[PDB]
RNA sequence: GAGUGUUUAUAGCCCUUGUUGUAAUACGUCCACUGGGGACUGAGGACUGCGGCUUCGUGCCAAGGAUGCUGACAUAAUGGU
RNA sequence: UCUAGUGGGCCAUUUUUGGUAAGCAGAACUGGCGAUGCGGGAUGAACCGAACGUGAGGUUAAGGUGCCGGAAUGUACGCUCA
RNA sequence: GAGAAGCUCAGACGAGUAGGCAGGCGUGGAGGUUUGUGACGAAGCCUUGGGCGUGAGCCUGGGUCGAACAGCCUCUAGUG
RNA sequence: ACUAUGGUUGGAGACAACAUGGGAAUCCGGGGUGCUGUAGGCU
């Protein structure tokens, strides 16, 4: 007895967080986005036009189209053996930027920062990152911090 | 019991032609010693255009020889032009330039052409003796997708290719799918 | 590359009697002493090619383990050490020391040259697949596997994977149980070196 | 194994249930009074039965009625039937409650001098629940969830002041005042 | 019995020629853009080829 | 060219054709000439026998 | 076979816990990462550390200061049967700690039917006295005047003369 | 002959330390250190590719795959049906 | 680009729904049989091991070592008389 | 040189129903070719003999037999 | 607590232990009771 109504499933999904429901905070109406940029698709319940289908609710894209009140997001979707492009027209009400995107500005600034005064003082680059690397020898004191001497304990109900 | 994956095992490419033209095979036969014991990858081009078939050795026309000789950043005043097909004459061209072309083979109105336009013909094995590694050599081929077939290639909704009919006009296929008047347009 | 095998032996011995007397120093004053974390790890597929899920089927051919017996050399960081983890029952991983390696080098060496298994019966292959990161010989290449060097990616992905035979005395009673269970599975420290001895 | 299945709005014709009393003996009895407690658990899941839970209470009661009189235990059933059982037509047909690890079915609060046959009570219906059980010997003070010499050791100061079958206790928290005024006992020292 | 409808085989099918991607180009249509912005893209387009073009043959 | 592989662990000849350490290599090296103490320690050996 | 194995960890230090605390316990595994693993999944019981978060600073396997001696060694441990949970007491005679855990784990399985996994050693002390010695079958063999005949075995094999098919005559006692 | 109740006597146990310890033994690890016993294989088919000895000899060698010395049979033996 | 066959599925682990339950019916994940021979579970489509060109030698997996049956009437500690 | 449609070196791999492709074996007839076979025995048939190929199949020794038959390159089909 | 992965683990089962990993909530206790620009006025 399935039904395939546009927001079917989604008692949870579209629903306003507790203590946060009513007035909608106005920055989003100010923040300004760009062809191109990286954006989060998260929607808002009290938002009924230009609400995306919840199948792209927690999906990131790409902007491609800028309208007065709205803003086209590219998305990649499984469609069996291959992925399929779909233009989302979505309300800014429910478009977020990504966080990745000014944190790999920021290594980007970081890494020409590095270049910039590698270059100027003849040294090496090191510019690329590393996995947790192994543990090197330490030197774990006893002054102070003598062991302590441990023993497992025998079975003893609390009720 | 090894897990390895074999998807891109067999090369599907040719290693010879498909005919049984002994000209054609003397020409592979001399290409072969070519393309190996030269570094010139025009040898190797021209070896592998010698194994493709005839839709996929498209022919051009002189007019199409001149044209893309004669760009105005080209540098292209006196060097031989290179194509592995036929070359045919294009009869809207009422004066042909003065043209060096090798190809497989020429039609006749477009070779008694170039022959009266002051320029040469010459077939593979010349041009193997004149350039033998290709220097300063234009290679050309034609157009692939002119044959016939590629306009109904990949037919579909909303592709806008050509359909099987066996006629042209209304009442074939101009109806219910192919305008808003009938149910849906395509 | 004589002088280089002398630095190299040189500088391995350095190392075994610093970390001894390290250690003789603190159980001298009392306290504890705890060495590196290893860097380098052998591991060997126990599994065969049946029944396996795809994500640890995925992880086997991204780490060339594609056949039972077969042995690859990796360096330990955050990304092996969880990829090791999903595939935990079926590898076993430890650490190899010098022994270990030479003797996998010298008798199951064989590199990877125009997609071709050959064997590292001379110095002259080695030469020209990683001259370019000054690997002359077998034994700088010994050196860059045992020592996790700049150019390991490279050197490790010359060798073809070591196809050992089946152990010499068998697994343990049960074989697909974890090591500390008292299977055949899973990390057992500087105990892959006994395994590597009776696979060779 | 289903999912719980209780009566409401989308299930609202069940049959009644059976266990109407879940409290048996001295129910308004003191903190001070009953420092022993009775308790009969379960070591595995369960699906025990209304059925076996009243024919258990009235066991257990009729057993504890002429041992040591009817104004000396504060028998409790602990378990309460939520899950309707349904059954095809020979659909709810009857209520069943489910027990996890640990959980209590029956406990009693009784004087030192009782513990035998406090114990003896829940042994005797122990034949009455399907599964196994067990009975453990509480060491906290009756229903009190702090422990005997934990219980004295405050009451001896004062933080503790009964309030009809249980107490009331001090708590960092509240008026001043009112904490002044109602634990008068009460030694506030300043620390 | 009918309507036996499953997944088991789905994704193994699927994956057996994985999930492709799409091809990515460098210029994509105009025509899921603004009806506005193309309009005035095109006189953008056109006067910045013909300010290259006079920019070569001048100098 | 490698008709047959040799083991160098077999074989002396490729044990020398790689390796030309091999023959000027040396092994079990006496280190010990001198009055070989020990590094026990009180505290360590009570911490070791403690329970 | 099994080794006893002191083994001494901490908590990784991190910016409120600078200074961790260590903790020794002493392990009876068959190696190191047995010994490594036991110590993790007892310090897991009471303190908030992993292997993740904590590391090991310290193993060292301890062999029987008088491996040539005959001591009494009582075990506390605590074990989980098809029912509950359960502590026992055990006494045995043996000149090694060790040995004497290992027979331990041999009667458990023999008599409860109790696997390594569900048997924790609590605590192993030698008992040096009889006032404290409590197993009377333990006590006996304290007499200074013990003896007893040899046990019902099967005779003396005697080398490879043993494993002939047949015998000429019957055997004798 | 059956029993006290003081600690080496006409014996000796247990726990500390000094010493002649670099005193020894088991265990782990390594040796490009060294002895034997057994079995299967001998693919390739003029030469070409390293180390040592110098006898400076496109000489020798276990170094890019077995040769050498013998014997018995030959209406036997090994093979095929 | 062209085209074949398929469009009755079934078994096992795990998560479950309807049923008193089913070798029942209907869903999700993975591995399999279908199309999978071989060693083991005495016998077997699914279970364990392991995926197969023709052979020699060696070593194993799961499983076993009283005889049938290849391999210790092996070692050590206990329990049990039905 | 090695029927270049050839010669030579090296590495990896090998389950398979429905189904797809390629290379081959066999039969009848047609064109070309083989100083082709044959009444001093063609075809066919029997065979407790031999040989080749992984295989479809092929060659051959010994009997019977009496009048036609085959190899190679192509063509073709009422071809297993 | 719960949970990913494993066993020819235990148990008749329900479930439980163990092995390689991840890791809560309610309660209770300690602390706190808003931060943030431009242009100007006030013994």
């Amino acid at each position: 007895p399935h039904s395939y109504g546009i927001r079917a499933r989604t008692r949870y999904t579209f629903q306003r967080g507790f203590r946060e429901h009513g007035q909608i905070r106005l920055s989003t109406y100010l923040k300004t986005y760009k062809v191109g940029d990286i954006v989060d698709i998260k929607v808002n319940g009290a938002v009924q036009k230009g609400m995306p289908h919840k199948y792209y609710h927690g999906k990131t894209g790409v902007v491609y189209n800028v309208t007065q009140s709205s803003v086209g997001v590219l998305i990649y979707k499984v469609v069996g053996n291959r992925y399929m492009e779909k233009r989302v027209n979505v309300r800014i009400e429910h478009v977020k930027h990504s966080k990745c995107r000014q944190d790999f500005l920021d290594r980007v600034k970081a890494n020409e920062a590095k270049r910039k005064e590698a270059k100027a003082q003849g040294k090496t680059v090191q510019l690329r990152r590393q996995p947790a690397p192994p543990a090197t020898a330490h030197f774990v004191s006893t002054e102070n911090n003598e062991p302590v001497t441990l023993h497992p304990v025998a079975y003893d109900t609390t009720i | 019991g090894i897990d390895i994956e074999r998807h891109h095992v067999r090369k599907s490419q040719r290693s010879k032609p498909a005919s049984e033209n002994v000209y054609l095979k003397l020409l592979v036969k001399l290409y072969r010693f070519l393309a190996r014991r030269t570094d010139s990858r025009f040898n190797k081009a021209i070896l592998k255009r010698l194994f493709q078939s005839k839709t996929n050795r498209p022919p051009i026309s002189i007019s199409k020889i001149a044209a893309l000789t004669s760009r105005k950043s080209a540098s292209l005043e006196g060097k031989t032009t290179v194509i592995v097909g036929t070359v045919t004459d294009d009869e809207r061209l009422l004066t042909v330039p003065k043209l060096s072309v090798a190809a497989l083979r020429f039609t006749k109105s477009a070779r008694a052409r170039i022959l009266k336009a002051g320029g040469e013909v010459l077939t593979l094995d010349q041009l193997a003796l004149r350039a033998p590694t290709g220097s300063n050599t234009v290679l050309l081929r034609g157009k692939k997708h002119a044959r016939e077939a590629y306009r109904h290639f990949g037919f579909g909704p909303h592709k806008h290719k050509a359909p099987y009919v066996r006629s042209e006009g209304r009442k074939f296929e101009r109806a219910r799918g192919r305008r808003k008047s009938r149910a849906f347009k395509v | 590359i004589a002088k280089r095998a002398e630095s190299y032996d040189a500088e391995y011995r350095k190392a075994e009697r610093e970390q001894i007397e390290l250690g003789r120093k603190a159980r001298a004053e009392g306290n504890y002493y705890v060495p590196d974390e290893t860097k380098l790890v052998f591991v060997i597929r126990i599994r065969g090619i049946n029944n396996i899920p795809p994500k640890a089927r995925k992880i086997m051919q991204l780490l060339r383990l594609i056949q039972i017996n077969n042995g690859v050399f990796v360096k330990f960081n955050k990304a092996t050490k969880e990829m090791l983890q999903v595939v935990e029952p079926y590898v076993t991983y430890g650490i190899p020391n010098l022994k270990t390696v030479r003797e996998l080098l010298y008798k199951r060496g064989f590199g990877k040259v125009n997609k071709q298994r050959i064997a590292l019966s001379d110095n002259a292959i080695i030469e020209a697949a990683l001259g370019k990161y000054s690997i002359l010989s077998i034994e700088d290449l010994i050196h860059e596997i045992y020592t996790v060097g700049p150019n390991f990616k490279q050197a490790a992905n010359f060798i073809w994977p070591f196809q050992l035979s089946s152990p010499l005395g068998g697994w343990r009673d049960r074989k697909f149980k974890h090591f500390i269970e008292g299977g055949d599975a899973g990390k057992r420290d500087e105990h892959i070196n006994s395994l590597v001895r009776k696979m060779l | 194994k289903n999912k719980p299945y209780p009566k409401s709005r989308y299930n609202r014709a069940v049959p009644d249930s059976k266990i109407r009393i879940f409290d048996l003996g001295r129910k308004r009895a003191g903190v001070d009074e009953f420092p022993l407690c009775i308790h009969l658990v379960s070591n595995e899941y369960e699906q025990i039965t209304s059925e076996a839970l009243e024919a258990a209470r009235i066991c257990a009661n009729k057993y504890l009625v002429k041992i040591g009189g009817k104004d000396s235990f504060h028998l409790r059933v602990r378990a309460h039937p939520f899950h309707v059982v349904r059954i095809n037509k020979m659909k709810p047909n009857g209520l069943v409650a489910r027990v996890n690890i640990g959980q209590i079915l029956m406990s009693v609060r009784t004087k030192d001098s009782s513990r035998a046959t406090a114990i003896e009570a829940l042994r005797r219906c122990q034949y009455k629940f399907p599964g196994q059980q067990r009975i453990i010997v509480s060491k906290k003070w009756g229903f009190s969830q702090y422990a005997r010499d934990e219980y004295i050791e405050k009451r001896s100061r004062g933080e503790i002041i009964p309030d009809g079958c249980y107490a009331k206790f001090l708590n960092k928290r509240g008026s001043l005042q009112e904490k002044l005024d109602l634990f008068p006992e009460a030694s506030f020292n300043l620390a | 019995k009918s309507k036996n409808h499953t997944n088991h085989n789905q994704n193994k099918k699927a994956h057996r020629n994985g999930i492709k991607r799409p091809q990515k180009h460098r210029y994509d249509s105009l025509k899921y853009r603004d009806a506005k912005f193309r309009r005035n893209q095109k006189f953008a387009n056109r006067g910045t080829v013909e300010a290259i073009r006079q920019a070569k043959a001048s100098a | 060219a490698h008709v047959q592989k040799k083991n160098p662990l077999k074989n002396k000849a490729v044990l020398a054709r790689l390796n030309p350490y091999a023959k000027a290599y040396k092994a079990n090296v006496k280190l010990n000439t001198g009055k070989t103490p020990k590094a026990a320690g009180e505290k360590f050996l009570t911490v070791l026998h403690e329970n | 076979a099994l080794k006893e194995y002191q083994v001494v960890g901490r908590k990784v230090p991190t910016e409120h816990e600078p200074v961790p605390k260590l903790f020794r316990m002493r392990l009876f595994a068959p190696n190191e990462s047995v010994a490594k693993s036991r110590y993790w999944y007892f310090l897991k019981m009471i303190n908030k550390v992993k292997k993740a978060t904590g590391e090991i600073v310290a193993i060292n396997e301890i062999s029987e200061p008088k491996p040539l001696k005959a001591k009494v060694f009582g075990i506390w441990i605590r074990y989980d049967s098809r029912s509950g949970t359960h502590n026992m007491y055990k006494e045995f005679r043996d000149t090694t700690r060790v040995g004497a855990v290992e027979a331990m784990y041999a009667d458990m399985a023999a008599r409860h039917r109790a696997r390594f996994r569900s048997i924790r050693i609590l605590k192993v002390v030698e008992v040096e006295k009889k006032e404290d010695v409590r197993r009377n079958y333990v006590k006996q063999l304290l007499n200074p005047h013990l003896k007893f005949p040899l046990p019902h075995r099967r005779t003396g094999v005697v080398g490879l003369a043993g494993k002939k098919v047949f015998a000429p005559h019957r055997p004798s006692t």
